[PDB]
């Protein structure tokens, strides 16, 4: 029927590897923020453009600022300015910076920063101080070397003869970080029609420098 | 007035009339006590009068306060729209020559002391589009003559009538543009049902006399 | 130019025929800060790269 | 009680009986810096004792952070406290409150709350990050709350996983984050009985995404458990900090041998920590059963097919079982807190120790008077009725039983603050489900029902027909100061109720905040940021009043201030037209204002020690040193008030008369400020000259008091004035590279770079610098958009500035919609504020003299 | 000691004092500790050092306040008790009390009251102010008002002040609230002749779930209907408690004979064999009305010679034929029809008619134009009634005290109230604000909609 399947580590690795052309080595979602499905939701909402993002026709029937008739609260004669509020300012706190803001939704906050070291030479140690590696600049109740504690022979570590890291532990622990579907080890089997390769390219920020027609 | 009734949510402001022709900063500006000012007023003038011989309701009246806070005193009369500003107040600009603007002078001194803008109130601009309407959809199977006679009685009349808010009016142009092309259109389709290109003027800005339409005009046309 | 746009957004915000091309006028992304127009694009610690591009 | 409740390994029943014993509760406070995974540990331990209860494999189940906004946004918005049974290392059982605070630096408003209840604190630290700034604030915030602290160090595995450090790096790492700690602490705090270091038990290790959890000892007990005949208490005592091992002899020794062998951490928790995590996400389909063999852990077929994140934390929950290191840390250093309750009662009862109902509660007996102290307030999701939360500190609350609330305005003197009330009910609450209880003794933790309506941010319960001499408990002291404003109006004025309505309900739920309306009939808040508000925002918009609600653009408050003394002496008389007043103004000295802020100097001091401060501190003459009559709008604000009038021209008598009223108009007029009405900063107030009417009612009440506000405000106006503008400190977390955009986007907002340096053993790096509040607005969503994410940051208040600009000028002519360039910010910054308060357009410093 | 010689209480002016508005404070929005200065009427947090109110005093010299919950006087800064007899007035003002002997002789009042302005008026008889749109609230409260029973109950606070209720109870902010509005329509020494209803119509609104607004106006019998149930609910204290005031003096009970008709096209022989059936046979299912709804007959489509008028009548008997045991009611739900009679078994003390004025047609509604012609000093409702319950009730004369009025469009509608005034016989029409004399005998010629009788 060829419905589920269950890979082996090195396969994932291999296929991994091979897949990489398509694939953007983004290590977070911090990438996306203000350009993701709820930002643009937001955005759709209060009927306003992300510079990169999409354009809808307005949700609700949109509110004329020429219709307003200057009562106090909206004196301009009584703001001061600094820095023009932008379309993005609105889209990252809704709710203090609109009125009415209907059918509007909150945007994920900071995800903390992933600091993975990829490994680009695959003869170093597993475990290894990267140049990236900030140093660490080196510089307590202790009881005397005197002291008689004694531990027994058959104590000691608990995996002494198990080697720390094998031919395939970097391999691993970028498994552990690669995007879907190649960070699972087991899965069902979806259809090639189901299956989009670009959605992720399009879903990204458009590369600098590009042409008007491929920007739109 | 507020004794009489009593407003402690501030409604005062919800159901105000304004002059929404003129932009923001010339409109009347709801202040708190310009509001209560004007209601007050109102409800003062109305008390006097008994209900049953005749009643002055608010939703077609229209009172304006010229205090501290607004600068500008605006009315409507006799299908005008007069907004009077003093040159003490919130003028604080050289002024040159413009057609719709009357310079008021105190009459003692012989100095400019404010001056009033005009403008064709949006009803009378509404009168004239809907006598175009009539015009048009009357017109049946009339002549072209007689068409273009009705466009230049009611022209005659509107720009002798309202003589510089027409110029001050921005929208009033447009209108008059817009009701000329409508005539033309149907003078043309009556000639032809297929639309011609780049028509000539002559035959209708040609004399009667001569053998012309006669028509009036009151836009920029480039023979 | 740019202080009168952004001058001009200040007070902007508080006072048939079968086409197969959308037309740039409804491009996005035409903004005066700076910091907006040069987005420093992500260096992924110089070891991640873009998918797609050679 | 007998109500419905989730399956649990302990009961009910036994939890009712624990509470009656209060030696063996604890009252923790979890806090840390943002997203340092407080919320999960809390979580692994509420799944560790509810079984049924579970944290989903893809996503992460809280238990905390149950609001709709919180799940949205994905932090903390409100503390949360929980009540747990917790089984020690020993097998003994004891009861936790433990109240979960958020991490965000905008919400320490929360954590404060949390801390004046509780008694040992948790300190939450990412093993990437390490020391950061909310970290910082609140090592110092609980040193000065007098808790005890304890840390735990989370995230190990991202020096496995992700850093993947060797383990000797991983080792300097963590001895790094805890040298940090321990330098804070000295820092902030004088004594140094209060070392920090793994070997005392202090600081635990934890993983709580993998649910791991130990310190030393609980390491050593596994080592006995699988190997019979050792006192891990000893092993633990040996294995940290530069005790290599010999296995030749067995022994532990400060000399390495061979030069190359590890530290003794190094080799029996590290590095067999670093082998099962390597062995797990490397070689799940080679060796993995062969190790699981080894370390006799057995799992199903099933279990083994898992993906790569749910097999380790499985495996890893195997091998280490309960969280057993944290209970061990709590238990050995918190106090009781019968033991605890001492510190307590001498640092926030204001009726002193010393009082006999001082003694009463230092005794901490569920028999005696009610003195419970309530803190927070938490509303039912239908938002109508709040439930107040606090602490029994004496006493047994009973349900129905009438009750006197006591506000925070209650005095001995002034019995009109206090209101007798009926407790409808009580709760044990489990964070997302309440036990209902009938009676809760002294020493725990308690929701009432039916005490709302008397009290706004903090109260104190006690018994009516007893404790006559009953005094109220110190209203919280804040981490900060809450400057961002906004102003507040309904859309159709019809539904101006609803609005009132809700902006109590914020006002009772969030405990910084604070509503008023000004002169003009503007409803204003005032918060800490922009999260703060928006939170506040949506809460009063969807939660309590569900009108629509027109917001203005935010603003900052300022302060006024003096840059010189007063040019002339200036004067004025009472309406009777005796009982004239004559003063000047001055600047004060550097520091003394932070002094006075920061409780250095205490107005309550007796004048012998205050002078003597005063004398040898800053250079005052002993004579101006003992006659202090006033420390600013408040008993320690940042203004003095002090008078010169010797004894040969007044009488020293009459003017003891009508000191009260002079510094009630000094404290009001202080209070007020002249220019804009903000609070006035860091000024002296001498009293040179005083002529006082003979006749108490020819002096006192209405004639004196605004006559001392009118003579400070003419002195203030003399004296060169100036406006001063909030500065918050921004902290930003960026890579290596985007160092150059963050110097970029500062600059753009007259930012100012104090420092930047990277994060040792982390490729990141830390750029501190100064923002104006004003113009902070926007800058991280600016940052983080412009550098695509990778830059994060947070900005707290810090300190007072003076605008560049000189306030009192008229020569400047402001437009209304456009950026001034710096020389007179301080003069739009004026008028603006006098519009949007309502005053006069501008002020003449002949105003409040009485000549003109 | 120095109260009774306060210099400062001449400042008084009883001119601003307006007490019929939320007691919060103007500065800080709190309920506790509410003191309004007499000098200038504005609410403040209360007394003792730094307060709003002292900080007022002292900054305005306005010297004098009042506690609003303890009804004590306070002159600040040097703040002490005020203690003068000639203040009781403005206490008085603000929470009316009634005792026994004056809601006796409520009624038999043939003097007028004079409010502190130069205005005479007479206790009942008082406006209530319209905000945008209240004209149908403030017709169905007046007509409420006027009745002794349910006023009498609610003029005294501690009737149902001690009644339980819930927890998250909001209904009986309807009771508390229309107790204040009865008291102060009923206070015979107010300051002015008319009083605002806000506060009892934010409630209404509160509860009624943003139904009956005060923005727009909504249906004066659906009010009617909802407001009577929502009183009944509140005061059934954690029960339905079957005997509330509102049963005991409006609720009547009356028997309902409902006979399914066959069907309308079947033939004649299954027709009458569907009688057999019993579905389609006389039942009785008694049930209680608040209020009976009488039905009018449409408008005639053409005029007539005689009443030479366009306007079409009718007998208000010839209307009350329906629910006599005779007539016939043809009720039409889809599918079925209903042959509907009805038997009166419990004449309530005072019975409301709610005449069907409106109806809704194919295109929209329509205000059926037709006047009953009634009677207004006596209407004998015995032959109405079952003989089995005829010897049960003694009394069954009604007169009308009340008749609400509906003018206008059905879009640009307006209320009047037609009220009698007891202790004299005259009879006043009220408008929102105004208040008139009108002569018995033109009450009649109005288009009645709702009235309220009263048994004797
Ligand atoms: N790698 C790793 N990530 C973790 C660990 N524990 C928590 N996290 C992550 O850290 C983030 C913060 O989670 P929480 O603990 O719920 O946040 P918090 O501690 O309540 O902090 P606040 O949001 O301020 O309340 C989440 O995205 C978790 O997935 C851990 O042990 N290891
Ligand atoms: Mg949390
Ligand atoms: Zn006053």
């Amino acid at each position: 029927t060829y419905q589920r399947w269950q890979f082996t580590l090195p396969m994932m690795s291999t296929l991994y590897r091979l897949a990489n052309q398509l694939l953007t080595d983004l290590v977070d979602d911090n990438y996306f923020y203000l350009f993701d499905l709820k930002a643009f939701f937001t955005s759709k909402a209060l009927n306003m453009a992300i510079p990169g993002g999409p354009k809808f026709e307005p949700l609700v029937r949109d509110i004329n600022l020429q219709d307003e008739d200057w009562n106090e609260f909206n004196d301009i004669n009584k703001i001061i300015i600094r820095q023009p509020i932008r379309t993005e300012y609105k889209i990252a706190f809704p709710y203090l910076y609109n009125n009415l803001p209907h059918h509007v939704h909150l945007t994920w906050y900071h995800t903390p920063n992933v600091v993975f070291i990829k490994t680009e030479d695959p003869d170093l140690p597993a475990f290894y101080f990267d140049p990236l590696i900030n140093p660490i600049s080196h510089r307590e109740p202790l009881p005397d070397d005197d002291e008689e504690f004694e531990l027994p022979e058959f104590v000691e570590p608990f995996l002494k003869d198990t080697p720390l890291y094998t031919d395939n532990t970097a391999n691993g622990i970028a498994l552990l970080w690669a995007p879907r579907p190649f960070n699972l080890r087991s899965g069902r089997t979806r259809r090639a029609l189901d299956i989009p390769l670009v959605k992720n390219w399009y879903r990204e920020h458009c590369p600098a420098g590009q042409p008007v027609k491929v920007r739109v | 007035y507020l004794t009489e009734h009593p407003d402690p949510n501030n409604e005062n402001i919800v159901g105000y009339n304004n002059k929404k022709c003129w932009p923001r900063d010339a409109r009347m500006r709801l202040m708190k006590h310009d509001v209560n000012l004007g209601r007050a007023v109102f409800w003062d003038i109305k008390n006097r009068l008994p209900r049953s011989v005749t009643t002055v309701q608010w939703e077609n009246s229209f009172v304006s306060v010229y205090s501290k806070d607004n600068p500008n005193l605006l009315f409507n009369m006799c299908g005008f729209e007069c907004r009077i500003l003093p040159k003490c107040r919130t003028s604080y600009e050289e002024f040159t020559h413009k057609d719709g603007v009357w310079n008021l002078q105190n009459e003692v001194t012989k100095e400019r002391t404010a001056q009033c803008f005009l403008r064709v109130d949006d009803e009378s601009m509404q009168r004239f589009h809907n006598r175009v309407r009539q015009i048009l959809m009357a017109s049946g199977s009339t002549t072209f003559t007689k068409i273009v006679n009705k466009w230049n009685t009611a022209l005659i009349g509107l720009m002798t009538y309202f003589r510089e808010a027409v110029v001050n009016t921005q929208e009033l142009l447009d209108l008059l543009v817009k009701c000329e092309n409508k005539i033309q259109t149907r003078i043309k389709i009556g000639l032809n049902s297929k639309m011609p290109s780049r028509f000539p003027p002559v035959v209708f800005y040609t004399p009667k006399e001569l053998g012309g339409l006669g028509m009036l005009s009151m836009g920029h046309v480039l023979i | 130019k740019d202080k009168s746009k952004e001058l001009h957004a200040i007070k902007e915000r508080y006072l048939r025929k079968f086409v197969f091309e959308w037309d740039a006028s409804e491009d996005t992304s035409i903004d005066y800060n700076p910091l907006y127009k040069e987005r420093h694009q992500v260096q992924l610690l110089g070891r991640g790269f873009i998918a797609g591009i050679d | 009680m007998e109500q419905t409740l989730p399956v649990t390994v302990y009961e009910m029943d036994f939890l009712a009986d624990l509470m009656d014993n209060s030696e063996l509760i604890r009252n923790v406070t979890l806090c840390g810096h943002l997203h340092h995974g407080k919320t999960c540990f809390v979580d692994c331990l509420i799944e560790q004792t509810h079984p049924e209860i579970r944290k989903r494999y893809d996503q992460d189940l809280c238990y905390t952070d149950i609001l709709f906004t919180e799940q949205e946004r994905g932090v903390g918005i409100k503390s949360t406290p929980v009540t747990v049974v917790l089984p020690d290392t020993k097998g003994k059982s004891y009861l936790f409150n433990i109240m979960d605070t958020p991490g965000h630096v905008n919400f320490s408003d929360e954590v404060t709350a949390g801390l004046r209840i509780s008694d040992g604190v948790v300190l939450f630290i990412d093993a990437a990050e390490g020391v950061m700034l909310n970290t910082e604030r609140l090592i110092k915030h609980a040193v000065q709350e007098r808790l005890a602290v304890t840390v735990c160090i989370n995230k190990i595995d991202r020096l496995i996983l992700e850093l993947k450090l060797p383990p000797t790096d991983a080792y300097y790492k963590l001895r790094h984050i805890v040298d940090e700690v321990n330098g804070l602490i000295s820092m902030y705090s004088t004594d140094e009985n209060l070392i920090l270091s793994p070997l005392l038990g202090n600081v635990c290790f934890s993983s709580s995404q993998y649910s791991i959890c130990f310190t030393l000892g609980s390491f050593a007990k596994i080592y006995a458990d699988t190997f019979g005949d050792i006192n891990y208490q000893e092993f633990a005592k040996r294995l940290w900090g530069d005790i290599y091992f010999n296995p030749k002899t067995r022994k532990f020794t400060k000399k390495a041998p061979t030069s190359s062998s590890q530290r003794s951490f190094v080799e029996f928790i590290l590095e067999p920590l670093y082998k099962i995590l390597a062995q797990v996400v490397g070689d799940v389909d080679t060796s993995l059963p062969r190790t699981l063999d080894e370390l006799g852990i057995h799992l199903t077929k099933e279990e083994l097919k898992l993906n790569i994140r749910p097999l380790l934390r499985l495996v890893c929950k195997k091998f280490f079982g309960e969280f057993t290191g944290f209970v061990d840390m709590c238990v050995q250093h918190i106090p009781s807190p019968k033991v605890g309750a001492k510190p307590k009662i001498e640092h926030t009862y204001t009726g002193g120790v010393d009082s006999d109902l001082g003694e009463a509660m230092s005794d901490c007996d569920p028999d005696g008077p009610l003195m419970c102290h309530t803190t927070k307030m938490y509303s039912t999701d239908d938002g109508v009725q709040f439930h107040a939360f606090g602490r029994v500190l004496s006493g047994t609350i009973h349900a129905g039983q009438p009750v006197k609330v006591l506000g925070e305005n209650y005095t001995l003197e002034d019995e009109e603050d206090s209101q007798i009330c009926t407790v409808g009910r009580l709760w044990i609450s489990v964070a997302r489900y309440h036990i209902e209880v009938n009676r809760v003794p002294a020493g725990n933790w308690v929701l009432i029902e039916g005490v709302d309506q008397p009290i706004v941010k903090t109260a104190t319960i006690t018994e009516p027909r007893g404790n006559e001499e009953a005094q109220i408990f110190r209203p919280l002291k804040f981490n900060t100061t809450s400057v961002i404003k906004i102003a507040v109006e309904p859309v159709n004025p019809s539904e101006l109720p609803k609005m009132l309505d809700g902006l109590r309900k914020v006002n009772k739920s969030y405990p910084s905040l604070t509503t008023k309306v000004e002169e003009s009939g503007e409803h204003v808040i005032l918060g800490t940021g922009e999260l703060y508000l928006d939170c506040v925002m949506h809460d009063l918009r969807k939660m309590y009043s569900e009108i629509d609600i027109k917001v203005a653009d935010p603003v900052v408050t300022f302060c006024e201030t003096v840059v010189e003394t007063s040019s002339l002496k200036c004067f004025a008389e009472t309406p009777n037209k005796k009982n004239k007043i004559t003063m000047i103004a001055e600047p004060l000295e550097k520091g003394l204002a932070e002094d006075i802020e920061n409780e250095v100097v205490q107005i309550t001091w007796n004048r012998k020690k205050l002078g003597e401060f005063f004398q040898t501190k800053y250079d005052w003459d002993l004579l101006a040193a003992r006659s202090i009559w006033a420390f600013g709008p408040d008993a320690t604000g940042p203004n003095i008030l002090v008078d010169d009038t010797l004894p040969s021209e007044v009488d020293k008598a009459l003017l003891g008369s009508v000191k009260d009223s002079i510094v009630q108009g000094f404290q009001w007029g202080t209070r007020e400020g002249p220019l804009c009405d903000e609070l006035i900063r860091n000024v002296k107030f001498k009293i040179l000259d005083a002529v006082v009417a003979q006749e108490p009612l020819h002096r006192g009440g209405g004639q004196i008091i605004p006559t001392a506000r009118r003579v400070v405000y003419s002195a203030f106006l003399m004296a060169t004035p100036r406006l001063m503008e909030p500065y918050y400190f921004v902290e930003v977390q960026a890579p290596a590279d985007c160092v150059s955009a963050v110097y970029t986007v500062l600059a753009r907002r007259r930012g100012h770079v104090t420092q930047d340096a990277p994060i040792p053993g982390s490729p990141l790096y830390t750029i501190k610098a100064f923002i104006p509040a004003i113009d902070s607005f926007g800058f991280e969503t600016d940052l983080r958009t412009h550098t695509q994410g990778q830059a994060f940051s947070l900005s707290v208040f810090h300190h007072w500035q003076i605008v560049p600009g000189d306030p009192l000028d008229k020569s400047i002519v402001i437009r209304p919609l456009e950026p001034q360039p710096a020389p007179h910010l301080a003069r739009e910054f004026m008028i603006k504020t006098r519009r949007r308060k309502g005053l006069s357009e501008d002020v003449s410093i002949s105003k409040f003299f009485d000549d003109p | 000691r120095r109260s009774r010689h306060c210099p400062y209480l001449d400042t008084i002016n009883r001119s601003v004092l307006d007490f019929d508005f939320e007691k919060l404070c103007s500065i800080s929005l709190s309920h506790i500790n509410a003191y309004a200065c007499l000098v200038c009427g504005k609410y403040f947090q209360g007394r003792g050092l730094k307060s709003h109110a002292y900080i007022h005093s002292v900054q305005f010299s306005h010297h004098v306040f009042l506690n609003l919950h303890t009804l004590k006087f306070y002159c600040l800064p040097d703040n002490y008790e005020i203690i003068d007899s000639s203040l009781e007035d403005i206490t008085y003002v603000l929470k009316p009390t009634f005792t026994k002997q004056q809601i006796a002789n409520l009624d038999k009042q043939a003097k007028l009251s004079r409010a502190y302005d130069g205005t005479t008026y007479l206790p009942g008889i008082v406006g209530l102010n319209n905000i945008k749109a209240n004209d149908y609230a403030n017709a169905v409260l007046q007509a409420l008002s006027n009745v002794p029973p349910l006023r009498n109950y609610f003029l005294e606070e501690d009737n149902y002040k001690n009644i339980k209720r819930p927890p998250g109870d909001i209904m009986f902010l309807l009771v508390q609230r229309f107790g204040e509005l009865m008291r102060k329509l009923w206070n015979p020494r107010n300051f002015k002749a008319h009083v605002s209803p806000h506060e009892m119509l934010q409630a209404v609104v509160l509860c009624s779930k943003k139904t009956f607004q005060i923005t727009k106006q909504g249906d004066g019998v659906d009010f009617l209907s909802w407001f009577l149930n929502a009183l009944h609910s509140a005061l059934g204290g954690t029960k339905k408690k079957k005997k509330t005031i509102v049963t005991d003096v409006f609720q009547g009970s009356m028997r309902i004979f409902t006979k399914k008709l066959p069907h309308p096209d079947l033939p004649a022989e299954e027709k009458e064999q569907l009688l057999h059936n019993d579905e389609y046979q006389e039942t009785m299912v008694e049930s209680t009305f608040m209020y009976l709804t009488l039905d009018l007959p449409t408008a005639p489509l053409y005029k007539d010679e005689k009443e030479q008028l366009i306007i079409p009548q009718v007998p208000l008997f010839n209307i009350l034929a329906k629910f006599n045991g005779i007539t016939e009611k043809e009720y039409k739900t889809y599918k079925e029809n209903f042959l509907k009679r009805f038997q009166l078994t419990k004449l309530p003390p005072y019975l409301i008619f709610c005449i069907k004025r409106f109806t809704k047609n194919n295109f929209f509604v329509e205000k059926n134009p037709t006047i009953v012609n009634f009677p207004i000093t006596n209407v004998d409702l015995r032959e109405y009634l079952s003989e089995e319950v005829q010897a049960v009730h003694k009394n069954t004369t009604y007169d009308l005290i009340a008749n609400i009025v509906h003018d206008g469009k059905p879009s640009e509608g307006s209320y009047r109230i037609h009220v009698l005034h007891h202790g004299t016989g005259k009879w006043y029409e009220l408008q929102d604000l105004q208040v008139t004399d009108i002569l018995p005998q033109m009450i009649t010629l109005s288009e009645a909609y709702i009235q309220i009788w009263k048994r004797r």
